[PDB]
């Protein structure tokens, strides 16, 4: 808990309200849909697994993508190009050793050129005006994990899992703030694994009450419940690993009793 | 893009390197003088360098009087230009020029005070500079000093892991890094400042190591060889050898003679061994040493 713990939290709370994408941008997209987006983010999860990239990179790339699609009409055929460039950019920003362009061109099955990917990289930087240091659900979970009295690995893994599942469905997660989704994911994971609830310390820190997190929590619980029958399965597959204590296999409570 | 470059008139190649080149340029329309950093992009055809990616996104998110200002970014097809506000000189060259006369304590205090403010601003915005050294610090004729060169800066919303090819030049490297710690923290930056603080006061570098081990030793030789009582956990660090010669803690009054009581108090807190106990930039700005701080103008050459 550095002494800038509060300063940073407060600052991330400010930033999260600005790197904010248009909640209903998909309606205005002439050719793409939420389902197409879901397939894209799912694929990026797989790419993250393949190249052993940090979870933070995945979260940053999804942020870049929603912000780009928030102000750019893209056709089915170019959507993966935007996704690839976004992933490449988040890597350069977050990873110590980012995969080389050639590797990114590789995982797209030569659907695009090294030339195309780099051009798209340039365009994405232009649209986001080089503002890549975005707040993620991931960053808030990190913050919240410190206020976890009995630090539990399974709780942290499950929260990560839930936060990652929210990245797949624009509807309804695009309408919630990262700090709020992180809050819901934390409580839900905490409850599922230890029976404990959103901690008093976090209420003071975030200003969020179990009551305020309810809306998001209701949505997240449902996503958790139906996770096994979702068309996209990359995240569950990812989280049934030893590294994550196979938390995707845990049974979600039948009721939240909120 | 090309229309913008047309409005710039080159003046003199400030410096250069691997990144690219850094010219002093003049805006033909406004007369404004800027520092133009040219980066050739075909020297890899991997897109934009990671240092550019980080310096830009992080710099254009750090607006503070004590942090160099990135005015613009021009991305052409083969080159990438970073347009910075121009400052007359860096702290390294300034220290050389002040070798004979020395830098006035009031100016030293003014500079440390400012550096601590830009640094505190960085850390409170989750940014680690990770390369605070004299040449990366810029000063102007008004007595102001600013943190610059953010090529190795990292955002730490998520812990930043220790990397071998991306570290502060040896003389300013913190002991935790030398002893092989797993992550960086804001303390690594305070340690660099502490070394620069002392270097300004004495006119000579505090720990001029020749190797990683020689560096460690010069530090042990002055601050004393750390033990579990002074730094809980040292003995259990990756590169800590029990065979380390046990030295005693030199008397600060003899290390930084020119400094008064407060000056010594602050420096010792900036050079504390346990990174968890090392003073924060925020806290440092509250030290009695800055009780009577002023903003003198330098005697630039
Ligand atoms: C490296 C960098 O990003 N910047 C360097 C400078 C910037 C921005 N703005 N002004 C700079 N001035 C100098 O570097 C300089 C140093 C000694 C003598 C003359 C000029």
């Amino acid at each position: 808990v550095p002494d800038y713990h509060e300063d940073i939290h407060t600052y991330l709370r400010e930033m999260e309200v600005k790197c904010k994408p248009k909640v209903g941008y998909m309606k205005k997209q002439p050719d793409i849909t939420n389902s197409m987006r879901a397939i894209l983010v799912d694929w990026l999860v797989e790419v993250g697994e393949e190249y052993k990239l940090q979870n933070e990179t995945l979260h940053l790339a999804v942020n870049y993508i929603d912000r780009f699609l928030s102000s750019m009409s893209v056709l089915r055929g170019k959507l993966q190009l935007v996704g690839t460039a976004a992933m490449l950019l988040a890597s350069k920003f977050e990873e110590i050793y980012p995969p080389e362009v050639a590797e990114f061109v590789y995982i797209t099955d030569d659907t695009y050129t090294k030339k195309q990917v780099l051009r798209m990289e340039h365009l994405v930087l232009k649209v986001l005006t080089f503002d890549l240091a975005a707040p993620t659900v991931n960053q808030f979970l990190t913050q919240y994990f410190l206020h976890q009295q009995p630090a539990n690995c399974k709780v942290e893994s499950l929260a990560m899992f839930l936060g990652e599942l929210s990245l797949i469905d624009a509807d309804p997660y695009l309408k919630y703030l990262p700090s709020v989704i992180a809050g819901a994911a934390f409580h839900l994971a905490l409850y599922t694994v230890t029976g404990q609830s959103w901690p008093e310390s976090l209420i003071r820190k975030t200003g969020y009450t179990l009551e305020s997190l309810k809306p998001c929590l209701m949505d997240l619980h449902q996503t958790y419940l139906k996770a096994p029958q979702h068309a996209q399965q990359s995240i569950r597959e990812k989280y049934k690993n030893s590294k994550y204590h196979g938390v995707s296999l845990l049974n979600p409570p039948e009721t939240l009793n909120l | 893009p090309l229309v913008d470059m047309e409005n710039f008139q080159k003046v003199e190649k400030i410096g250069e390197g691997t990144y690219g080149v850094v010219y002093k340029a003049r805006n033909k329309l406004t007369g404004e003088v800027v520092a133009l950093k040219k980066i050739r992009l075909d020297t890899e055809t991997e897109g934009v360098p990671s240092t550019a990616i980080r310096e830009i996104s992080l710099l254009k998110e750090l607006n503070h009087p004590n942090i160099v200002k990135l005015l613009d970014v021009i991305h052409t097809e083969n080159k990438l230009y970073l347009v910075f506000e121009f400052l007359h000189q860096d702290l390294k060259k300034f220290m050389d020029a002040s070798a004979l006369t020395g830098i006035p304590l009031p100016l030293i205090k003014s500079y440390l005070f400012q550096l601590l403010q830009g640094l505190a601003f960085c850390h409170s915005h989750r940014v680690l500079h990770r390369d605070l050294k004299p040449q990366n610090l810029l000063i102007n004729t008004e007595g102001a000093i600013k943190l610059a060169d953010f090529g190795l800066a990292r955002a730490f919303g998520v812990p930043v892991r220790t990397y071998t090819h991306e570290v502060v030049t040896l003389w300013y490297r913190a002991p935790e890094i030398l002893l092989g710690c797993k992550y960086y923290s804001t303390a690594v930056d305070i340690w660099s400042l502490g070394c620069i603080f002392a270097e300004m006061v004495t006119r000579r570098a505090l720990f001029p190591g020749d190797s990683e081990i020689d560096q460690l030793f010069r530090i042990f030789r002055t601050l004393g060889t750390p033990d579990e009582v002074v730094w809980p956990g040292v003995t259990s660090m990756p590169d800590y050898k029990p065979s380390f010669p046990k030295w005693a803690r030199q008397d600060f009054s003899k290390v930084v003679p020119p400094l008064d009581e407060d000056g010594r108090s602050l420096l010792s807190q900036m050079l504390h061994y346990d990174p968890n106990k090392r003073i924060s930039a925020k806290a440092a700005l509250a030290h009695p040493f800055f009780q009577d701080v002023t903003k003198p103008v330098p005697h630039l050459r």
